[PDB]
DNA sequence: ATCTGTT
């Protein structure tokens, strides 16, 4: 009570979300938002993790998390896309199998009730950890207001 | 500040000691009185002395107006600015109070100046004095007064200065200095100024372990009326004490009420605060010494006591 | 306001005050007091297998807290109030303490810790931790953590003993404090009237000898070695002297200030054989007193411990909750995961002199920094978006050749290519930490005869008008000024330019800004030549110039 | 231009040299009277313009070539100590030769050798401004490496140097006695430990101007809980002194 | 992985 008298109340992630003309709840609301939202994503992630592209021409959005002020959804490579399975961006294993890295999109609220947007990933690999999510980049989805 | 010499036994009523302050500092400049014995004061701490805080300033010299002349000048000196010339300064010195305080001062450099490695063997005929026979004789060949320290400058003037200028350490200091430290305002620059440095040691309250930071603070809310001036002191004339000396002796702050009850408002502001601090802190410490919960949960318990003890409004209010 | 933001902080120190000037007015027992005859049993050793388990008496006050909180504005309070010498355990702690002391009353130049106990430049090369010792008690006491201390150190302890009872004229006993007991007594004065005026008719006298009252700035970057060499050397100093305070049963209170979080000591060894350099971690002073149970009980510091919870750098809810956390060591939730995930971005992102210019780049390795630096000053060459010229300075290494005969020699390895000795000694022969984050060229070597040498020479880039830090104590001439004209005003009108001057030049820095004050002239026509600035002013300039030159 | 193009007001002072510190105040009380009145004179002529004008001030003669300065002798002048907290702006080097630096390589350092070979090829100086505009020449950066083995000591090598640095990057170790305003943190995944993120995170005021390559809680990180603990139970101590 | 004392 303290604090929020104090400091100024805080907006929770529906009423962000609300902003954007999404919301959480039917599923598909907040499934498209991130569709509209993924270009984004993939541009950052060809210009940062260019070898790692192709993986992500033709994916699909699933929800996985639907906490009260963060949600995670999945990447799925929809059916075809070559690869099965994608790679983990942050290390180059051994090779031949993609040491499969699940792919999500967290959307949180950032600084001045804005919408974050980031990057994570679920690695196999006994050298990356699994059973941890790593964050690979935050961006910002502000623009359209 | 003036003062008198109290002479009954239990120091009177607040309001009595602010009535005979009052008085003494007139409402026009000149204190009250035939005659004034004056201790001129540098910067500095007197060594040897063991008290609650240690010193600010230093006595270098005493004198004594009790004629018309003399007493007239100095009224002037303290109501206008106009400096002493050196003319009064040398015919009203007091020579047996001014040199004791120069007296072991004297000696100690005498004896870094003697202390030469000596021998005091020559033997021969006539030529054996005693180990310690050598010092006792210096010391009893040398005059603790004006002759000594007369010779002393005279003759190793460069030893005598750096010996003096340590023991008044921050005694040579510029207008500027003066203004940032205790200004910029008048008001501020006339009590805390005269307080911190001059009466803060003599009376010994509980403000005289506080610093000047807290003595500024505690003028802040000693909120007596103004009374706008013509105009104030400003840059390209601190070059010298004229103009800042007479803006501070010629100000309303410096006499009457307004000079003789901030001492008394010191004490009284800082009594109330302490009243309030001390049962805060003691409540707070005892529910900080038998709460059993977590690591978590304790440090929130510390952090929510001390906002709602000293949150903004709080203090505000208080 | 500024007047509530100190009511906390002004009320509470005042506890604080009232046990420090408690500690330091107790008085000790003649039978507890170090004689002068101790140290000069040590001055007569050779391996510290022979030191006898003796005792130093010494207190503490600890103030500790956070890196934002006003655990430093208590300083300023018991400088004015109290009789104490601060020094710093850095050249940074004590130039950042000196700004806030003389910028609140008052303050004497202050120094670092180092300097006070004697430590002298040939002792940043001796070898700490040969000698091997082992505590003789479960619950060891204090003689046997002090002699654990005094033999870790024993290479920079047995040069301060040697250093100051043989500089002390041999035999002759120091007569700057007995001169003047022996005409005390003479005279029939007041005990102390004449001892207590030494320091000022000696200004050379060290510090210690003034004072028992020792405040030190950042001990968390100081080794746990280093509290015993400041209590055996307050003592070494005084005995010797025989001040006005060892004969008073006094002893020294080291009032510590520091951070026992975000701050840690740091130990270093060279190993021959591989020309190696090893670094580990090491107890600081503050863990020292902190969780040695000895230490904790001699010093009580239950009642010597005062701690500041504050934070003046944070004004931010949700990351002053993060900051608390991590201090606290509290349990990281899924929360505090989420907040933290604002701040990522792609290593190449961060990596790339493009992006976020004027941030510093934190690194965990010096071989990161470099070359992070060299990519940087490539990119200011190529692109000149803004030009920034970079260029390349001449630095040289002269390497004696009798000397690496005699190590050589001491050693073997007859070899030893000096390019490799180099090279593994980079960390070493350097002044400062930050030689190794430099952008330096290739290496190359050469032997000059007849003088008998090696000199071995690279270059280092350099940014122009950039800003950089001198990481050293180098003196500098001024010659001129390039600024605009109101900068140059404001300098003139305030003195504290020749404050900040010692006070022997102030007739030089008088003669100086005079000569820069002449020459300083001409060119008003230069600027009035600007472009359509006017026809008649032009004129009137020049007469209202004439009217004030008559 | 008009005929009044050269400022004639030279053509009527001439500054004598100073003498005993009585001439000196009366000769630097005048020059900062004319000074500001020629100041005051062009400010009133023009106004912000002239405050803002470009200027420099030389005791000698100095021409900046590129990166370089060049002068005929650096002569007087106050001498100093260049500070650590204090800011410098990199302005170029020059090879004029001090007396008063190379006299005191002289004097300090007992090694002669070094004196004479630097003399015969010696290393350019460098020139800094500082906050307020003032050119600066500092002294080189030698140190004597004495290596002691055995107790045995040689001062086998010498090293000179600018002693410049750069807050453009450093570790995270030495960043932990100095305030930065905005950090890029660079972490290695895996030789990693919360205490460094710690430190890293608290080195400026605001969260605004703060990045890092990865999440350092998400990660597998070394905890050293030992001093924190000791810290909370002096909390729950009643002798211990809390002041906020 | 790694800093600092002289100066
Ligand atoms: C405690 C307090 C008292 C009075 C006034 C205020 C403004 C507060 N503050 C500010 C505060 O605590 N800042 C802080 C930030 C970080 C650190 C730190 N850094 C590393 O280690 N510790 C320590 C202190 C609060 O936040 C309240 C707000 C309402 S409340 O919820 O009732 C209690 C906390
Ligand atoms: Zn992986």
């Amino acid at each position: 009570r303290n604090a929020l008298e104090h400091f100024g109340r805080r907006e929770t992630l529906t009423e962000v979300l609300g902003r954007y003309n999404v919301q959480p709840d039917a599923g598909g609301t907040v499934e498209g938002f991130a569709s509209e939202l993924l270009g984004r994503i993939v541009a950052c992630i060809e210009t940062h993790f260019p070898e790692h592209a192709g993986e992500y021409q033709a994916v699909s959005v699933r929800r996985a998390v639907s906490k009260d002020d963060w949600v995670l959804l999945q990447l799925v490579p929809v059916r075809g896309t070559l690869q099965q399975s994608l790679s983990c961006l942050r290390f180059k294993h051994g090779r031949a199998s993609r040491a499969t890295a699940r792919t999500f999109v967290a959307l949180s609220v950032g600084a001045n009730n804005r919408l974050c947007v980031s990057l994570c990933q679920q690695c196999f690999a006994a050298k990356c950890d699994s059973n941890r999510l790593h964050t690979l980049f935050t961006i910002d989805a502000g623009t359209p207001c | 500040d003036a003062y008198t010499h109290d002479g009954r036994a239990d120091g009177p009523t607040e309001q009595d000691r602010f009535e005979e302050s009052r008085a003494l500092y007139q409402a026009s400049g000149g204190l009250n009185g035939d005659s004034f014995r004056v201790t001129f004061c540098l910067l500095g701490t007197e060594v040897g002395g063991t008290h609650q805080a240690r010193g600010r300033t230093r006595p270098m010299f005493v004198c004594r107006f009790e004629r018309a002349d003399d007493v007239a000048a100095l009224q002037d000196a303290l109501a206008h600015g106009t400096p002493l010339q050196p003319d009064h300064i040398a015919a009203t010195l007091d020579a047996e109070a001014t040199f004791a305080l120069h007296a072991n001062m004297i000696l100690a450099l005498t004896v870094a100046i003697n202390n030469a490695s000596p021998r005091t063997g020559r033997d021969a005929a006539a030529a054996q004095y005693d180990q310690g026979a050598s010092l006792r004789s210096l010391v009893g060949r040398t005059s603790l007064g004006q002759r000594g320290l007369t010779t002393l400058y005279v003759h190793h003037e460069v030893r005598v200065l750096a010996a003096y200028r340590r023991a008044y350490y921050g005694s040579a200091q510029s207008p500027f200095w003066f203004l940032s430290k205790f200004g910029p305002d008048e008001k501020s620059l006339v009590l805390t100024t005269r307080y911190y440095l001059l009466q803060a040691q003599r009376l010994g309250g509980a403000g005289a372990t506080y610093d000047l930071q807290a003595i500024k603070d505690i003028c802040a809310t000693y909120a007596i009326p103004h009374a706008p001036r013509p105009d104030t002191v400003s840059a390209a004339s601190l070059t010298s004490f004229a103009a800042i000396t007479r803006f501070c002796c010629t100000s309303q702050y410096a006499r009457g009420a307004a000079a003789a009850g901030f001492p008394l408002y010191v004490e009284r502001r800082i009594a109330a605060d302490v009243r309030e601090t001390s049962a805060l802190e003691k409540f707070i410490t005892h529910d900080r010494s038998c709460l059993r919960v977590s690591d978590r949960e304790f440090i929130t318990y510390i952090y929510l006591a001390h906002f709602e003890c000293f949150s903004p409004p709080r203090l505000a209010t208080h | 306001a500024e007047a509530f933001l100190n009511f906390t902080s002004m009320h509470g120190v005042q506890p604080i005050l009232k046990r420090i000037r408690e500690l330091s007015q107790q008085q000790l027992d003649g039978a507890q007091v170090p004689h002068l005859q101790w140290f000069r049993d040590v001055a007569a050793l050779e391996s510290p297998a022979g030191l006898p388990l003796r005792e130093f008496p010494f207190a503490v006050y600890l103030i500790t807290g956070n890196a934002g909180s006003g655990k430093s504005t208590c300083v300023q309070t018991i400088n004015e109030v109290l009789d104490c010498v601060v020094t710093g355990a850095t050249r940074i702690a004590a130039q950042n303490m000196y700004a806030k002391l003389s910028g609140a009353f008052l303050s004497r130049p202050i120094n670092t810790i180092f300097h006070e106990f004697g430590f002298r430049g040939n002792h940043v090369q001796a070898q700490l931790g040969q000698y091997p010792y082992t505590l003789t008690s479960n619950p060891a006491s204090l003689e046997d953590l002090q002699r654990r201390d005094l033999t870790y150190y024993w290479e920079v302890i047995l040069d301060l003993t040697k250093r100051a009872l043989a500089a002390s004229g041999g035999e002759e006993l120091r007569n700057e404090f007995r001169a003047l007991a022996a005409l005390e007594r003479t005279l029939g004065l007041a005990e102390g009237a004449l001892t207590r005026l030494a320091p000022a008719t000696h200004g050379a006298l060290p510090a210690f000898t003034r004072s028992n009252v020792i405040v030190i700035d950042e001990a968390g970057l100081l080794g746990r070695h280093l509290l015993t060499a400041v209590v055996y050397c307050w003592w070494m100093i005084n005995a010797l002297y025989h001040t006005p305070q060892y004969a008073a049963r006094l002893r020294p209170v080291l009032v510590c200030v520091g951070s026992p979080t975000q701050t840690a000591s740091l130990e270093s060894t060279f190993e021959h054989q591989k020309l190696r350099c090893s670094v580990r971690q090491s107890e600081n002073v503050l863990t020292y007193l902190i969780c040695n149970r000895t230490l904790r009980e001699y010093a009580r510091l239950s009642y010597s411990w005062a701690i500041f919870i504050n934070n003046k750098r944070c004004v931010e809810h949700e990351f002053g909750n993060l900051m608390k956390v991590l201090e606290y060591g509290l349990p990281i939730t899924e929360e505090h995961m989420q907040f933290v995930d604002r701040f990522v971005v792609p290593e190449n992102y961060i990596t790339n002199p493009a992006n976020l210019p004027g941030w510093t780049r934190l690194f965990s390795s010096h071989k990161e920094v470099s070359a992070y630096m060299a990519k940087l000053h490539a990119y200011l060459k190529v692109t000149r978006e803004g030009e920034f010229v970079v260029f390349t300075l001449p630095v040289l290494t002269f390497v004696s050749v009798k000397e690496f005969d005699e190590y050589r020699r001491l050693t073997h390895q007859p070899g030893l290519t000096i390019e490799k000795w180099l090279t593994a000694n980079a960390s070493r022969i350097t002044n400062y930490s930050q030689s190794q984050d430099q952008d330096a060229g290739h290496m190359r070597c050469e032997v000059h005869s007849k003088q008998q040498l090696v000199v071995a020479r690279n270059d280092v880039t350099y940014v122009l008008n950039s800003q950089i830090a001198v990481t050293a104590r180098l003196r500098k001439l001024v010659f001129g000024f390039s600024g605009t004209f109101r900068a140059f005003e404001a300098v003139l009108r305030d003195d504290s330019f020749v404050k900040t001057q010692g006070e022997t030049s102030v007739e030089f820095a008088y003669r100086f800004l005079s000569r820069l004050i002449f020459s300083g002239l001409i060119s008003f026509y230069n600027f009035l030549q600007r472009p359509g600035l006017d026809a008649t002013q032009r004129t009137l300039a020049y007469a209202r110039m004439g009217e004030l030159t008559a | 231009l008009d005929e009044q193009q050269l400022d004639v007001f030279y053509c009527h002072y001439t500054p004598g040299e100073p003498e005993t510190t009585a001439a000196v105040h009366t000769q630097f009380a005048l020059l900062k009277r004319a000074f500001l009145g020629r100041f005051r004179i062009l400010q009133e002529l023009f106004g912000e313009a002239f405050e803002v004008a470009p200027f420099s001030t030389y005791v000698d003669n100095v021409i900046f070539r590129g990166c370089e300065m060049l002068t005929g002798s650096p002569r007087g002048g106050l001498m100093s100590v260049a500070l650590q907290t204090d800011n410098y702006t990199l302005m170029g080097y020059t090879y004029a030769r001090v007396f008063a630096f190379a006299d005191e390589l002289r004097r300090r350092h007992a090694t002669a050798n070094v004196a004479e070979l630097l003399e015969e090829a010696p290393l350019p100086y460098v020139v800094l401004r500082d906050q307020h505009g003032f050119m600066s020449v500092v002294n080189t950066n030698i140190s004597e490496f004495v290596e002691s083995i055995d107790s045995t000591e040689l001062a086998m090598a010498i090293n000179a140097d600018y002693g410049i640095s750069s807050k453009l990057a450093m570790t995270i170790t030495r960043s932990q006695g100095l305030s930065l305003d905005k950090v890029a943190i660079c972490f290695t995944p895996g030789n990693l430990r919360l205490n460094s993120a710690y430190v890293a995170m608290s080195r400026t005021t605001s969260s605004e101007f703060l990045r890092m390559n990865l999440n350092p809680l998400r990660e597998r990180h070394e905890r050293d809980d030992v001093i924190s603990e000791h810290i909370l139970s002096a909390l729950r101590d009643p002798n211990v002194v809390i002041v906020y």
